[PDB]
């Protein structure tokens, strides 16, 4: 949280652990196939709103 | 005239325009152009259909958020017709099966459907009635198609007199009939000289007569910019498409100018040509 | 304080090795799923007949955006603009007037059910008791034009019922 | 089979094949930039057409240092 | 008049048989996925009427768009929506779906999903709760069971 | 006054940068025009795009230069993928009215935009 | 003043003031702030150039470890010539601490691409280049993330309103969607709620 002196806040924003989890998957996932990249994106647990902000 | 009928402000998306239009038909082809046009003009448009309401929601979230209305109408009565125009600016009258049917002939519905519509708008007051017509519809033979809509012409032009009517040549777009029926083929092969519109000319064309008063009593007809023979632009449909009785003699009857109605210079819009257009439009060939 | 997994190995012992080994070519612990699955077999099925049966609720629940009003009395709200000015998606559109008789009230008095998230903050904010979110959930509009409600739509459904929304604030207008 | 002329007569159809051009009006002193009314715009169209045409890329210094249509040719005599 | 009682007959039998299974498919942006879910959990069944849960696209008879309409979703959800058969219906599930909701006044998101696809039936709420939504899913078959084309056909 | 610029010394490496970038348009236009199935001759888009090339030539800052070309360097990017679908593309170009003349009677008639 | 009010601890801010001016004494090249809070979190605000040493020396050193990077943003504050502020925000596995380090830019001088030594920065940076603009020189990727590819604006700065300029419509004239000017249905309502009375005494600003 940012904040003027005020009701309103200044800036907000939110460190998402989806968002850090879906970063490295390039990595997690060189050498494997699609199938195994499926069950890479359910091992890491995803909602895809939060890895919005 | 009462507030909320004058513009506000600019256009599109339920900005208030002038024009509030009943239309007849608008389910086929070139109503529901009209019917976009006027949706992106922001015009409420009353519609009545009669067929199921799954066409008309197919056709519905052209307009914002209810602009354009749907009821009820039947070739039968004054009650619902005049239900239907109780309350319109304009009214455009637009319908026609290009086969009979069990209940309709090509009579009666040229002949006796502009009657009781143009009965119940007479008695009801309404202004800008455009009224289509097919080009080159005489009293001459070949057609009960064009000898009802000849007929249908003069009752349109006698009883309210200051109607535009309206027609353009045979029209070609994404859901063409003979375009269709060049890529429905098998062969046989004739002479006619031909001259083809684009449909997004003619509807513009007619929304803008629509929007433009002084313009009214005349009749227009519109032209198409290339006027060749028919058997050369079949030979341009199956080479831009990289393959090798009603419909057929109505496109083989007649095709010419007349050089007594005003046309497109008259309204100031660009006539966008076949070839354009026609490679736009011909897809759905062999990849 | 931490307990965590994966820390022991295969035991070497015969016995240990030759049952890993029976349930590698024997197919053992697949069929004791089957058997599990055969147990939630022979169970009964918890389902409700949708219908006839409806589910279970709270007395609180956030439905309907009905209104109330006073005891062979009036229209209960005062038009005070605190719900549009609590609304977080601003559905609520207030005109107001008076009228002939002196007291302060409406004109215009919308909400657009499409912006509504059912918070509750407008039940929260009312003073009066005014707007309360309704008990029925049964909206189902086959038209977009008849998803924005006017005041006289919502005095329509505090008619239709105020036995239910009196019975559940007379139940719960002690927690709130 | 690769001249010097045979180069120019292949630039000078390209020069006709170029639509905006008007004339085509050759010279070898010509400078079709600002004696003919061109845009530094139309001059890299007219170094990358050439280069479209008949090889080399004519990177980016080299396509802003020829601005004549004679320069061009004797650059490419000296590259091809 | 026996050629319309048996037009009147045949197109219930065709309706009913239209209105009986309705597989959908489930689009399912947001958390109005998560509910709908949520109506395919055992309690709130979907077994019942005919109606399974499937991705598949070709197949689908109704289609439940639910969650948050997005500018950079807004293609890809009509080219879902074309390669599809031309029987077909839509519930526009969610406030945020059926115009704006929550996120009417922002960039990026189109105002409901009326400006893509038709929509048959809105069911709002936020969550539209699976009680409701299975309501939603009747009154849809209550419209099937009002659509009288056969009727038309043969007086057409 | 201290400001570290982008890549530019003065101009000159500015024209190269945008002229190199505008023949990587010319040969980007014919590819995607062909690959996205689109509905415009090959003449009307080029003419759009050195258009738009056309609409900011006023600007002499080598900085703003600098940015406008690595901007049209991620679009150059993200159209020669299959990245950008074709309302995108599309939506480079204005065949949808938008009708909106200069006139002053016009923007009297439809009024209160002066 | 002790039920319902949240009591603190002086020896934490005791403990942070120490370390602060420990690192302002060691690192005098780029230290122009170390401020402390009431609640004893550590602020260390930075020139735009010590960005590489200064993070090469708090990824280390045995007294100050700070392996865990979290977040980025640059808070879009007008008024100034350097507007946006790079926050970086690091916290210690070995110490359990949180310091935010402050870094100050302007519009169009890149600072110095945190990637190198932090590699959760990646995504980082190039979600601040989409929203923004803050350039990142010596990156390997930039690109849009977070935002349509075809729109542009950079939309978290202030200069960019509430609504977007550009507004999707489907229409059947050239059968796909197509993006036009914005056509609002209602206001967005402007609510001038900063009522004035001074509610805080102490953080009054000297006025002129
Ligand atoms: N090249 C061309 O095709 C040209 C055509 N025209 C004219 O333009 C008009 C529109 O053409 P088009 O769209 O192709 O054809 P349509 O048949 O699709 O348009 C007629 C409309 O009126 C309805 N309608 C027709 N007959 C009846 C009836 N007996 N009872 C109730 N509704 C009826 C139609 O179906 P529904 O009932 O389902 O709404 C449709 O909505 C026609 O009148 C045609 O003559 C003019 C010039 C050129
Ligand atoms: C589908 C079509 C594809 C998309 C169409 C739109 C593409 C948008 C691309 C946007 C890129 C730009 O507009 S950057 C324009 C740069 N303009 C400048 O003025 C840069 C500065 N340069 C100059 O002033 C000069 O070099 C001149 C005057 C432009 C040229 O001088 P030459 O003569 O020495
Ligand atoms: S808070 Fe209650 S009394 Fe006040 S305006 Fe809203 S509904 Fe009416
Ligand atoms: S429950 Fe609905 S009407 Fe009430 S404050 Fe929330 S969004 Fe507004
Ligand atoms: S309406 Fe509510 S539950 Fe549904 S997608 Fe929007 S925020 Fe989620």
């Amino acid at each position: 949280l940012v904040s003027d002196g005020s009701s309103r806040p200044y800036r907000c924003k939110i460190k998402a652990p989806g968002f850090a989890h879906l970063a490295g998957l390039d990595k997690m996932s060189k050498g494997h196939m699609l199938a195994d990249v499926v069950a890479i994106i359910g091992t890491q647990d995803i909602v895809f709103g939060e890895v919005d902000r | 005239l009462h507030h909320a009928v004058i513009p506000h402000g600019k256009g599109g998306r339920s900005s208030v325009s002038g024009i509030v239009a009943t239309v007849f038909g608008a389910t086929g082809f070139l109503g529901r152009y009209l019917v976009n046009h006027l949706g992106r003009m922001g015009s409420q448009v009353i519609v009545p259909y009669r067929c199921e309401p799954y066409d008309t929601m197919h056709l519905r979230p052209m307009g914002d958020l209810g602009q354009i209305i749907f009821m009820d109408w039947n070739g039968r009565d004054k009650d619902s017709i005049r239900r239907a125009v109780e309350h319109s600016n304009v009214v455009i009258n637009l319908v026609g099966r290009e086969w009979e049917t069990k209940n309709f002939d090509f009579e009666d519905v040229f002949v006796k459907i502009p009657q009781a519509i143009a009965q119940v708008s007479k008695e009801a007051g309404v202004e800008k009635f455009i009224h289509i017509s097919h080009l080159n519809a005489d009293i001459k033979s070949s057609s009960k198609y064009l000898r009802n809509k000849a007929v249908g012409e003069k009752e349109v032009r006698e009883t309210f007199p200051e109607a535009t009517i309206i027609k353009p040549a045979d029209i070609f777009g994404r859901e063409d009939r003979f375009l269709n029926y060049f890529a429905n083929i098998r062969s046989l092969g004739k002479k006619t000289v031909k001259q083809p519109v684009y449909i997004v000319d003619v509807t513009k064309g007619i929304i803008n007569a629509i929007k433009d008063p002084d313009a009214r009593g005349k009749t227009f007809a519109f032209v198409g910019p290339n006027r060749y023979l028919l058997f050369d632009l079949v030979q341009y449909v199956f080479a831009v498409a990289h393959r090798p009785r009603d419909k057929v003699e109505r496109i083989h009857t007649t095709d010419r100018t007349l050089p007594h109605l005003p046309g497109l210079e008259d309204l100031g819009v660009q006539a966008t040509p076949l070839e354009l257009k026609a490679i736009e439009v011909l897809r759905r060939h062999r990849t | 304080t931490y307990k965590y997994v994966n820390l022991r190995e295969p035991s070497m012992d015969m016995k240990s090795v030759t049952d890993r080994a029976a349930q590698t070519l024997l197919w053992t612990e697949l069929i004791r799923g089957l058997g599990m699955t055969l147990s939630y077999l022979f169970r009964e099925p918890a389902t409700i007949n949708y219908p006839f049966e409806k589910g279970p609720l709270s007395p609180r629940f956030r439905g309907e955006h009905a209104l109330r009003r006073y005891p062979s009395g009036e229209e209960r709200c005062i038009a005070c603009k605190l719900c549009e000015a609590v609304c977080p998606a601003q559905a609520i559109t207030i005109e107001a007037e008076p009228r002939a008789d002196g007291s302060r009230r409406t004109t215009r008095y919308d909400i657009d059910m499409t912006k509504c998230i059912y918070c509750g903050f407008c039940q929260e904010a009312c003073p009066v008791d005014a707007i309360v979110e309704g008990p029925n959930f049964e909206f189902s509009t086959e038209t977009h034009e008849e998803l924005l409600y006017n005041k006289e739509k919502l005095l329509n459904n505090g008619d239709k019922w105020e036995a239910e929304i009196a019975a559940n604030i007379q139940a719960d207008y002690l927690y709130r | 089979p690769l001249t010097l002329e045979g180069i120019k007569d292949r630039v000078l159809y390209v020069l006709k094949l170029y639509d905006k051009i008007d004339p085509e009006k050759l010279s070898v002193n010509s400078h079709f930039m600002k004696d003919l009314g061109l845009d530094s715009l139309d001059q890299v169209e007219i170094i990358m057409a050439m280069e479209d045409e008949f090889g080399f890329e004519i990177p980016d210094i080299d396509a802003e240092k020829l601005m004549c249509p004679q320069e061009i040719v004797d650059y490419i005599a000296d590259k091809k | 008049s026996r050629g319309e009682y048996v037009v009147a007959k045949l197109d219930d039998l065709i309706n009913w048989a239209r209105r009986s299974s309705l597989w959908p498919m489930t689009f399912g942006l947001a958390c109005c996925a998560v509910e709908m879910m949520h109506m395919a959990a055992p309690r709130y069944d979907m077994d019942r009427f005919g109606v399974v849960f499937r991705a598949s696209p070709r197949q689908s008879d109704v289609m439940i768009v639910a969650g948050t309409l997005t500018n950079k979703m807004a293609p890809a959800l009509r080219k879902v929506y074309d390669q599809m058969p031309e029987p077909r219906y839509v519930v526009s599930m969610g406030s945020c779906a059926n115009g704006g909701g929550y996120y009417h006044y922002s960039y990026s998101v189109v105002r409901g999903c009326d400006r893509i696809v038709p929509v048959d039936i809105y069911v709002p709420g936020c969550p539209p709760t699976a009680e409701a939504l299975l309501y939603g899913i009747l009154q849809l078959q209550k419209k099937i069971k009002r659509e009288k084309r056969l009727r038309i056909w043969y007086r057409r | 006054t201290s400001v570290k610029p982008i890549f530019s010394r003065d101009m000159n490496e500015a024209k190269r940068r945008v002229r190199e970038l505008y023949r990587a348009w010319y040969r980007e236009v014919p590819n995607t025009v062909h690959l996205f199935q689109l509905d415009i001759s090959v003449k009307q888009g080029r003419d759009k795009v050195r258009e738009m090339f056309k609409k900011n030539a006023h600007v002499t800052d080598p900085r703003v230069v600098d940015l406008l070309v690595i901007k049209g360097k991620m679009e150059l990017e993200e159209t020669i993928n299959v990245w950008k679908q074709r309302t995108h593309v599309m939506r480079f170009f204005h065949e949808t009215e938008a009708p909106r003349p200069k006139d002053f009677l016009s923007k009297f008639y439809v009024g209160h935009d002066p | 003043t002790r039920p319902t009010v949240r009591p603190r601890n002086d020896v934490a801010h005791k403990q942070l003031s120490a370390f602060g001016e420990y690192v302002a004494e060691i690192l005098p090249k780029y230290v122009q702030q170390v401020q402390v809070s009431c609640f004893s979190e550590l602020e260390i605000c930075i020139h735009p150039d010590g960005v590489i040493p200064v993070l090469t020396f708090l990824r280390d050193h045995s007294n100050a470890q700070f392996k865990s990077l979290a977040d980025l943003t640059a808070v879009d504050i007008p008024t100034r010539q350097n507007r946006f502020e790079i926050v970086y925000n690091l916290l210690s596995l070995r110490f359990n601490s949180r310091i935010r380090v402050k870094t100050y830019t302007d519009e169009l001088t890149p600072v110095e691409s945190s990637v190198s030594v932090y590699k959760a920065a990646n995504w980082y940076e190039r979600e601040i280049w989409d929203m923004f603009g803050v350039f990142f020189a010596n990156h390997p990727d930039l690109r849009r993330i977070l935002t349509d590819y075809g729109f542009e604006g950079h939309p978290f700065r202030k200069d960019f309103p509430l609504s977007g300029y550009v507004e999707l419509r489907y229409d059947d004239e050239v059968k796909r969607v197509v993006a036009e000017p914005v056509e609002l249905a209602q206001e967005f309502r402007k609510f001038d709620l900063n009522s004035p009375w001074e509610a805080f005494p102490a953080y009054r600003q000297p006025p002129e």
